[PDB]
């Protein structure tokens, strides 16, 4: 591409709205990943272990006895946040994968 | 360049005026009792040496730099025409006691655009006082029972007071004058939907019956004249007030069928 | 009616007629009931009430009476609105004087009292005393005075002496100023001094104290007593949420001058001293100044705001800077907008309008059927019938819209096809439909853009937007006769493909009857789009207007190319459709439709192409695709053959053979020339790709790919972006304005490096930077040139000139670049056009030149036709329309009341957002050779030497007309060849631009005369014997005896005798300048002509907008002043100055130039004062005074039209013209007589003046005046009208020169009717007007 | 990530000219050539690299390789502003054997 | 529309356009060979067709073979997800060794059946799978219609912003492209009667009501607001005369 083509690119990304139905693309750059990981409103596994209950509202994981102290090993509360109101009048949730 | 300051030029010329000293002046305030033009004139020039470092003090106020000074003169002028000679005390020492009565007398009518008696000035120092001593014991945001619970007063009275110091800003700092609109109504639409509603009720009264119709214009003043009571009506046209007050509902029961299926409903009227 | 508003200082016995009442207190409102009291500014006794027809007592409320007064209060029962003009004013006890006076920066007081702008500020500030009335004394009215020297004044003098000091001192002398009896001192003394800055100040005191006595003003009125008070519905208390309210910044200042007029109110019998009787007065002075104006001398302050308080000054002005924000932008009701879309089955003279908008902006006009059908009496109940949206709503909604035309605008707008009215179709959705041929003149792209919308409502506005506004009248642009409705990219692209030719294709040499016959046979699948056939038509030929004959003629034609035929009307011949149908070829067509059938038939036959266009598109498969982009075999060899040669240049860099300087430039020219060769190997096998086989061996044709059929065509894309894609990009430009040397050799296709990659961007951030500046640059100029353009209108119809321009061709240069038929056409001829034959004429007077007399001028050989310039017709109010060209727009004559003035300035800031050796002569035709205003004398050897700077040379073709014209330097020897064919490429001169030639018309002996060995003459040789002769020394480098002697090498006869040229007494010399090198040496015999001596030698929006505002150059070039002898000034006076001495009149006057700048310092030559001396720019002040008028038009028309064709825009010569008019309608006077010495008067108005004062006994009283140009910035503001100089720039100083003069405004103008709200004097509001002057003529 | 030029201590929008907005050879790998928001303030606004990292003073630094006569070693050094012109920095790719 | 592409150059928009159409391509024949019912043997050996393949990275040969066969051909059945740095791209020989395993074209075309009239194209269009998204620029918060509505007290102007607005700002632009032509009953109807008249509007409106379009001359409000501010200075304006 031009290099004004690539400045008008990177506008159209910018100003995206989030659908209903999210699709991966079919061609990617490889940085989509590391993108989502980086960002606050994916939620990553802190503690490593068998998942013990998963619910649409929260994600209980149980932490195994390897990398866990003496006392309350397998205490871990994932609470998922439901639609709220965003800064530009958008919704966001997050669904359990 | 050299800007002609009011406050530069003025002190420059304080001192081109001699000291006060207490033994002429003594002497000077009895001439000043038997009346004269000029010992009243050179006694003013006397004291007015002390009213560029009384207003000087104070400051952040709603008056001007040249305000209290113009006002610091007018308390000498009442306070150099009465003196007592014959107690011996100080011309000066009378002089800064009117000087600081008349400063604070000016200070609270001109501060302000609404002008306000001393009836509710008094009670405004008083609170500004007490929200400022309250905030430095507790070093926290006020409420309001807390002046309420220092001052011994009611809590709806401490409301209304501390409402009245508005203390507008601005309008064009910005805007805010486009903003703002009117409470009247200014519609075109508007305008002509009570132009449209008045013709019709005009209409309606001549259409329906003639003895109906001049029972109401007389009573609510529809058609332009006068308004009645039910006394000042019964002498007109009936001294019954009991059979004036039947014709009055049926004629409002005709008014109100005949709107009904004139296209208008009541409910969308009122919206 | 009202007209004639007049502008003076109010009176006192005026002020208190206005007002109604006398306030003195600043308490306004209460706090116990939010309701105003008597005598404050927001009081009912003065003003009007709070509400309507109400007081404060509440006693009377009715209808009845509305003029009735309160006996209980002061206050009166009125309307409403009665609060925005009753108003009050303040009674002051002591007079102070106004800021307007005192803050420009002539001082209106001081010029009139003879004082200073600080001395008048000191008296009114009490620090000095003055004395007035002095009769029997020495001391002075202008004199100062202290305490201690007015003591002193009355002990010497003892009466007669009166000192006052304040501002009732300066109310003194106005009253005894004796205007009648100052001006009489004034021209009295006049003739006695003799001085620069004294003349100008007399200037300023006649013209002012004239004005002052016939405007009836008063001295008196200067300062005023009272000051009247601003109604309180411009500074209202409007209580918002919470029980807050708000206070206008101006309730201060009110409030802050009447406490203190309060304070000094009450102290006027205390006996005050001299110590506060003088500050007092300064706290009311202070206030005033706070009140009119902040930020200058004052700039007051309040509590919680940094900003100084808005006056009343800072109110009228606003932001935008002069300009007031209400003229900048109005709201407007019944509006709208909305995101546009495409809609390819709409017709021309309508468009798309959704039903959720309809229903909001035709309100007014639903409630008007609802209650004429009879469904709703009561307009309340037809209001909720509207809202529910019910059935019978949509039946009256699609009835009342089947007609009514709506306007449709683009948010910026930079010419007139902006605005164009539409017809409404009820749609579906929420978008704003738009015709797709319409997009081309709007500049509006379907990515996002918002349209606004407008809704006529009187039956006037109607027929406005169906009979100008309308789609289908505003074809033509009204730059060029050029349609902007032309075909766009995606329809042409349909219609290139429908016309083309294929060698072998299905249905191939078959014969078809008819048309209808041939589209049968297509749409049954029996025959391909494009196949040679032969198909017999039925045209019309319209060489005779008024008869159409039919007749049959069979062609060898294709399938597509015979359906189009179907498309364009019977009117049109035939041949304008066999051709391959490009972008061009179509904007040809619609030009040709439009000039010979009309244009009913124009909006059919326009609307048909877009139909046809998109059908046969749909069909297409035309799809871009990566095998598109073929690559050429050829361009690994021209790549790894130019990497071999640059190794062998940079490996000598190394050993010292070649230098960085020179290597450089060899790189950058060798990626070049591999550059070319790689583009022309690619588009020639792009064009010939596509191979056919037919009846055995294979043929070739052209290429059917589909990248090449977009660039062919001409629909999208360019010739240069092919490079980009299937070629290399060559050598890239750096920010700092260098070449990089080495290029990028990869292209889109086969992927950019990292590296390369960044070089790319570096040009396009730097054009995507400069499309945010021109917005701002291409907006800020059609501003200044549309504000020097409004008053003049067409309103006359015979003027009866006899001047004008003379036209001819671009011959500059190698070839014609604009011919006379596209320069010519629409202008009137000005004169008899007379034929190479005497006793002959083609156009008998002034006709209008059409599309006919074009090709009738054409076939003559005609080349030189003089025509009708706006510059010419000097009538005045306006321009005739018959020395005004055409209408741009329509097709005939401009009529009257079109504004010409508005059009040609957006015809020149449209196109803005668009716009960012000579060593010897070889001619490219043949021709004879004609030469024009060269002066050579025969040369003994025959070469015709000719050392005149003037002079080119020009070859004529077989017809006569000079095909060629180029530049003849001086010096130049150049063989003639008159009556002879010249070869193509033959070299007529071999002149060497490198040494000036210096050549002599004396033919004999020369003798050095005044030369001094070791001052002037050094001499100086080569080494090895190179060069011996006799080397001049410098002026500066000489000593200070030959300082003052010139060289003279006096040429006379061999035998003894003087010989001297003809024409003039003084015989000729050779020149001998400084560091000249003479081969010949003295005693020698020199040819004539010969070399006597050897002496050694932007562009964009800044460059167009350079030429309209006059401005000089940093060097400027220098000229001769008067024609005559040529001769070199004095060294060692430090400035040269060429001394003139013509045959006919002797002028003693010359002209001093510096040493900084050398050139033609030749001692002896002709003067040539058309010539120019010294090479660089011209400023376009000199050329006006010292030629003409016609060369100043003609040369800026040259170099504007030098900056629009680089783009490639095209513009008319007719909007150029019309500015250069408005600009030189300013003159200047010299011996005037009548008049002032030096002023500025028009040119209209001069001639007036002295055509009327010629008809006496004297014939003597008129003057003489001289054309002066004045830029863009500076004619704005000579105008009559106070309004039209105020709506420009600097509001302040034009207000105060309108109060001191009373100047009356007559409202005759366009900016001045749009802000008054009367109807415009141009367009269809010249008829109103008409009949208001018949009216008011009649008495 | 976004870095701007404006604010308290910068130049205006106004002020700026064409210095400013212009793109400079030593922005490789410290800013984005191609990410600049259109509009009025087209190069005031300019978005860092991936492997951006700030200094010890205050300056942008970007890593490179360490590059022998031989061979190419795993060394990663981080190159300041001033410091890269020194040294010849080669392209991101090249042949390799 | 295929013609933005010679003027707005993005190759790698075809480019897109034609690997996008290998990674659904490829996807459908996963997808139908899980209704086969086909031996998890035979899907090892489609997906080393694939990753192991083409030059890159290939991950293989790690996972279990029942558990995380059904369960990448599960997720997989909707495309294959392709990655293409930003300077490392796949070349165009690369791009058609894909579609020549999903039995595809490699020119990257194919002629289209046109469904209204039925015929097919002569020529063959480009045809694949493109991202493509949205951005925040709904019609419903730019679309904005207003008849009568609610003015300013200083000037008589029609407000925006409040919960009823919209209008367009009549600028000076504007009245610069009315004087051009030879309107004049509309350029002082937008201007004098259908702003900044309090007695104007109310006229007005009342004659579109009963069916007369007449208009009355009027004075401007933000003429008046000029004359009272200018005379409270000392300028005497005699607008009578
Ligand atoms: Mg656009
Ligand atoms: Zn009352
Ligand atoms: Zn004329």
């Amino acid at each position: 591409d031009d290099a004004n083509r690539a400045l008008m690119g990177s506008n159209m990304q910018r100003q995206a709205v989030p659908t209903l139905r999210a699709d991966k693309p079919l061609v990617g750059t490889g940085m989509e990943r590391n993108v989502a990981r980086d960002s606050g409103v994916c939620v990553v596994a802190r503690r490593g272990g068998v998942i013990d209950s998963v619910d649409a509202s929260r994600v209980v994981v149980r932490v195994a006895d390897d990398e866990v102290e003496t006392g309350e090993a397998g205490v871990d509360i994932y609470n998922l946040t439901k639609y709220t109101r965003s800064n530009q009048n958008t919704c966001i949730n997050q669904r359990p994968l | 360049t050299r800007a002609l300051d009011a406050t530069q030029l003025y002190l420059n010329e304080i001192g081109f005026s001699p000291l006060l000293t207490p033994e002429e002046e003594v002497h000077f305030a009895r001439l000043a009792q038997k009346g004269d033009p000029a010992g009243r004139k050179r006694m003013i020039e006397s004291n007015l040496r002390l009213v560029v470092k009384i207003a000087r003090r104070y400051v952040n106020r709603g008056l001007s730099l040249l305000d209290l000074i113009e006002e610091g003169n007018l308390g000498l002028i009442r306070a150099v025409e009465k003196f007592d000679p014959e107690r011996g005390f100080r011309f000066s020492t009378y002089a800064t006691w009117w000087i600081r009565q008349t400063i604070e007398r000016a200070i609270m009518n001109q501060t302000r655009t609404i002008r306000l008696p001393i009836h509710v000035v008094k009670e405004l120092n008083v609170y500004l006082r007490a929200a400022r001593e309250l905030t430095h014991k507790l070093d926290h945001e006020p409420s309001p029972e807390e002046i309420a619970n220092l001052l011994e007063k009611p809590v709806a009275e401490v409301k209304r007071m501390l409402g009245l110091n508005e203390r507008v800003t601005s309008v064009d700092v910005s805007t805010l004058l486009d903003t703002l609109t009117d409470d009247r109504p200014t519609d075109p639409c508007e305008l002509l939907q009570d132009d449209d509603l008045s013709e019709s009720i005009d209409q309606w009264l001549t259409e329906l019956t003639d003895k109906q119709r001049e029972v109401v214009i007389r009573r609510f003043g529809l058609r332009g004249h006068e308004s009645s009571t039910l006394e000042e009506v019964g002498q007109e046209i009936g001294l019954t007030r009991e059979r004036v007050r039947q014709i009055q509902v049926e004629a409002l029961k005709r008014l109100r069928e005949i709107l009904e299926k004139n296209g208008l409903s009541s409910d969308a009227l009122f919206q | 009616e009202f007209d004639a508003i007049r502008i003076g200082l109010a009176s006192p016995e005026m002020i208190r007629s206005w007002s109604f009442g006398e306030v003195k207190k600043p308490e306004t409102i209460n706090y116990r009931t939010f309701k105003p009291e008597r005598d404050g500014l927001f009081c009912a006794k003065i003003f009007g009430p709070v509400k309507d027809y109400e007081c404060l007592c509440g006693k009377y409320k009715r209808l009845k009476h509305r003029g009735v007064i309160c006996e209980k209060c002061g206050v009166e029962v009125a309307l409403a609105k009665v609060r925005r003009e009753r108003m009050g004013h303040i009674e002051l006890a002591s007079p102070v004087a106004h800021i307007w006076f005192l803050k420009s920066l002539p001082s209106r007081i001081g010029l009139l009292l003879d004082m200073t702008l600080r001395d008048i500020e000191r008296v009114l500030y009490f620090e000095s005393y003055v004395v007035i009335d002095p009769g029997m004394t020495t001391l002075e009215k202008g004199q100062l005075l202290n305490d201690e020297q007015y003591f002193e004044a009355l002990e010497e003098f003892g009466d007669d002496f009166d000192a006052r000091m304040g501002a009732e001192a300066v109310h003194e002398l106005l009253n005894a100023i004796d205007l009648e009896h100052e001006i009489g001192r004034l021209r009295e003394e006049i003739p006695q001094t003799n001085s620069e800055t004294k003349i100008k100040k007399l200037s300023k005191r006649l013209k002012l104290m004239e004005a002052f006595q016939g405007s009836g003003n008063k001295p008196e009125w200067m300062v005023l007593t009272v000051l009247p008070v601003l109604p309180p519905d411009l500074r209202p208390l409007v209580p918002l949420d919470g029980g807050r309210f708000a206070t206008s910044d101006l309730n201060d200042l009110y409030r802050r001058v009447i406490n203190r007029n309060n304070r000094l109110k009450r102290l006027l019998d205390l006996a005050a001293p001299d110590i506060i009787v003088r500050n007092e007065k300064r706290m009311l002075q202070e206030a005033v100044d706070a009140l009119l104006d902040n930020g200058r001398r004052g700039r007051a302050i309040t509590g919680s705001n940094k900003r100084p308080l808005k006056s009343l000054a800072d109110m009228i002005k606003g932001k935008q800077g002069r300009f007031r924000q209400n003229l900048l932008g109005k709201r407007v009701d019944y509006s709208g907008r909305s995101v546009i879309t495409v809609g390819p089955t709409l017709r021309l003279h309508q468009c798309g309008l959704p039903k959720k908008m309809a229903l909001e902006l035709f309100k007014p006009f639903i409630f008007g059927k609802l209650e004429g059908r009879g469904m709703a009496t009561t307009i309340k109940a037809a209001k909720k019938m509207v809202e529910r949206e019910l059935p019978e709503v949509w039946d009256v909604l699609a009835e009342v819209i089947r007609e009514h035309p709506v306007l449709l605008n683009r948010a910026p707008t930079l010419h007139r096809l902006g605005i164009q009215a539409f017809e409404p179709v009820l749609i579906e959705g929420k978008a704003i439909q738009l015709h797709p041929l319409v997009c081309a003149a709007y500049n509006a792209d379907f990515d996002g853009d918002q349209m606004a919308v407008h809704v006529p409502l009187t039956l006037e506005a109607q027929l406005e937007a169906r009979a100008l506004m309308m789609s289908t009248n505003n074809i033509l642009s009204p730059a060029n006769g050029e349609p902007i409705i032309v075909p766009s990219q995606d329809v042409v692209m349909g219609l290139y493909y429908m016309t083309r030719e294929a060698i072998n294709a299905k249905g191939e040499g078959m014969a078809f009857a008819d048309l209808q016959e041939v589209d049968r046979a297509y749409r049954s699948g029996q025959a391909s789009l494009h196949a040679r056939v032969k198909v017999r038509i039925n045209e019309k030929i319209k060489g005779e207007d008024g008869q159409l004959t039919a007749n049959t003629r069979i062609v060898d034609t294709t399938v597509g190319r015979a359906l189009l035929f179907q498309v364009v009307p019977a009117g049109l011949p035939f041949d304008v459709v066999n051709q391959s149908m490009k972008k061009k070829a179509i904007s040809k067509l619609i030009n040709h439709c439009y000039r010979v059938v009309g244009l009913k038939d124009t909006v059919i036959f326009a609307d048909q192409l877009m139909y046809t266009g998109f059908a046969y598109s749909t069909i297409s498969g035309v799809s871009i695709g990566v095998n598109d982009f073929v690559i050429p075999d050829e361009k690994a060899r021209i790549i790894n053959a130019a990497t071999d040669e640059v190794k062998e240049i940079e490996s000598q860099y190394a050993s010292g053979l070649v230098t960085q300087g020179e290597k450089y430039n060899k790189v950058i020219d060798l990626w070049s020339k591999a550059n070319d060769e790689v583009s022309k190997a690619m588009m020639a096998n792009l064009s010939k790709e596509k191979v056919v086989d037919r009846e055995g061996k294979e043929v070739d044709q052209e290429s059917f790919n589909s990248m090449y059929m977009m660039a062919d065509s001409g629909a999208r894309g360019s010739a240069a972006q092919i490079r980009q894609l299937a070629g290399m990009r060559g050598l890239m430009a750096k920010p700092d304005g260098s070449i990089i040397e080495t290029p990028i050799t990869a292209n889109f296709r086969e992927g950019l490096n990292v590296l390369q990659y960044f070089i790319s961007t570096h040009g396009a951030r730097k054009g995507l930077a400069d499309t945010a500046l021109k917005t701002a640059n291409s907006g800020y100029l059609t501003r200044r040139l549309v504000d020097v353009a409004q008053d003049l209108v067409v309103t006359e119809i015979d003027c009866g000139t006899e001047h004008g321009l003379l036209m001819s061709p671009h011959i500059e240069g190698g070839d014609v670049v604009e011919p006379l038929g596209e320069r010519v056409l629409g202008r009137v001829i000005a004169r008899d056009v007379f034929k190479p034959g005497s006793d002959e004429v083609i156009v008998p007077a002034g006709t209008l030149i059409d599309e006919k007399w074009v090709d009738f001028l054409e076939v003559m050989s005609v080349d030189e036709v003089v025509v009708r310039s706006p510059i010419t017709c000097e009538t005045r109010h306006g321009i005739c329309a018959m020395c005004y060209g055409r209408d741009l727009a329509r097709g005939h004559r401009v009529n009257i009341g079109e504004a010409v003035g508005v059009i040609a300035a957006q015809s020149i800031g449209e196109p803005g957002t668009q716009l960012t050796a000579a060593d010897n002569v070889q001619v490219k035709n043949g021709g004879t050779i004609r030469l024009h205003n060269l002066k050579h004398v025969v040369r003994a050897d025959g070469a015709l030497v000719a050392v005149s700077r003037s002079g080119e040379l020009a070859v004529a073709d077989d017809f006569g007309r000079e095909r060629e014209r180029y530049k003849l330097p001086y010096g130049a020897v150049i063989s003639v060849k008159e009556g002879d064919k010249v070869d193509p490429g033959a070299i007529v001169a071999k002149w060497d631009p490198h040494t000036h030639p210096i050549v002599t018309e004396v033919d004999g002996t020369v003798a050095f005369v005044g030369m001094e060995e070791g001052i002037t003459v050094k001499r100086q040789t080569d080494e090895l014997t190179g060069l011996t002769n006799i080397e001049v020394m410098d002026p500066k480098d000489r000593p200070a005896a030959g300082k003052d002697i010139r060289p003279a090498v006096k040429l006379i006869d061999a035998a003894g005798k003087d010989l001297l040229l003809p024409g003039t007494d003084v015989p000729a010399q050779y020149f001998l300048p400084a560091n000249a090198l003479v081969n010949l040496t003295d005693g020698a015999k020199v040819s004539i002509g010969d070399v006597v001596a050897r002496i050694p030698q932007t562009g964009g929006l800044p460059r167009v907008a350079d030429l309209f505002e006059a401005r000089r150059p940093k060097e400027p070039s220098i000229l001769a002043e008067i024609s005559g002898t040529i001769s070199f000034g004095k060294e060692t006076k430090g400035k040269r100055r060429l001394v003139i001495t013509p045959n006919d009149g002797s002028d003693p006057y010359e002209e001093l130039i510096p040493k900084w700048r050398h050139l033609n310092v030749f001692e002896g030559e002709q003067v040539n004062r058309g010539e120019v001396i010294s090479d660089g720019p011209s400023n376009p002040h000199d050329i006006l005074r010292l030629l003409g008028v016609s060369s100043l038009a003609k040369y800026i028309v040259n170099e504007i039209q030098d900056v629009y064709r680089l783009q490639g825009v095209k513009i008319n010569d007719k909007h150029i013209e019309t500015i250069l008019r408005q600009m030189l309608r300013k003159v200047e006077v010299s011996e005037s007589g009548d008049s002032s010495f030096i002023k500025g008067d028009q040119v209209e108005l001069t001639q007036v003046l002295e055509e009327n004062e010629q008809l006496g006994t004297e014939d003597k009283f008129p003057a003489k005046y001289e054309r002066v140009l004045l830029g863009i910035t500076k004619a704005s503001l000579s105008t009559e009208s106070f309004i039209s100089a105020a709506s420009f720039q600097e509001t302040t100083r034009v207000l105060t020169e309108a109060a001191v003069t009373g100047k009356r405004d007559f409202l005759r103008g366009l900016k001045e009717n749009v802000v008054v709200g009367r109807l415009i004097p141009a367009g269809t509001g010249l008829a109103y007007h008409s009949e208001r002057k018949r009216q008011r003529d009649l008495g | 990530r976004r870095v701007s030029a404006l604010g308290p201590g910068g130049l205006t929008r106004e002020r700026a000219g064409f210095e400013v907005r212009d793109v400079h050879p030593t922005h490789y790998g410290r800013v984005c050539p191609i990410e600049t928001p259109e509009g009025p303030n087209i190069g005031l606004i300019n978005s860092l690299a991936t492997y951006a990292r700030t200094n010890k003073y205050g300056f942008l630094e970007s890593p490179y390789r360490v590059v022998k006569d031989s061979l190419v070693t795993d060394e990663i050094v981080f190159l300041s502003a001033i410091e890269e012109a020194d040294h010849v920095i080669a392209q991101a790719s090249a042949t390799l054997n | 529309n295929p013609l933005g592409v010679p003027s707005r150059m993005n190759v790698g928009q075809i480019l897109e356009t034609h690997l996008g159409l290998a990674a659904k391509g490829l996807g459908e024949k996963i997808n139908r060979m899980l209704e086969e019912q086909r031996k998890v043997a035979e899907l090892r050996k489609f997906l080393h067709e694939i990753y192991n393949e083409i030059g890159g990275r290939e991950e293989n040969l790690d996972e279990l073979g029942d558990n995380e066969i059904l369960a990448l051909a599960k997720n997989l059945r909707g495309g294959v997800p392709m990655a293409t740095p930003v300077f490392d791209g796949a070349k165009e020989r690369e791009i058609k060794a894909m579609l020549k395993l999903a039995d595809l074209p490699e020119s990257g075309q194919m002629r289209l059946f046109d469904g209204r009239t039925g015929n097919q194209f002569e020529r063959p269009t480009t045809v694949g799978y493109m991202y493509m998204l949205k951005l925040n620029h709904l019609v419903d918060d730019k679309m904005h219609a207003r008849s009568t509505g609610s003015y300013s007290l200083v000037t008589q102007q029609p407000l925006g912003g409040k919960a009823q607005f919209g209008g367009q700002r009549f600028g000076e632009m504007e009245v610069w492209a009315l004087e051009a032509y030879g309107a004049a009953y509309t350029l002082q109807e937008m201007l004098t009667v259908k702003s900044d008249d309090v007695n104007g509007r109310t006229k007005m409106y009342k004659n579109i009501v009963d069916g007369d379009h007449r208009m009355e001359a009027g004075m401007p409000e933000s003429f008046n607001v000029l004359i009272k501010e200018i005379r409270s200075l000392g300028i005497d304006i005699e607008l009578e005369t």
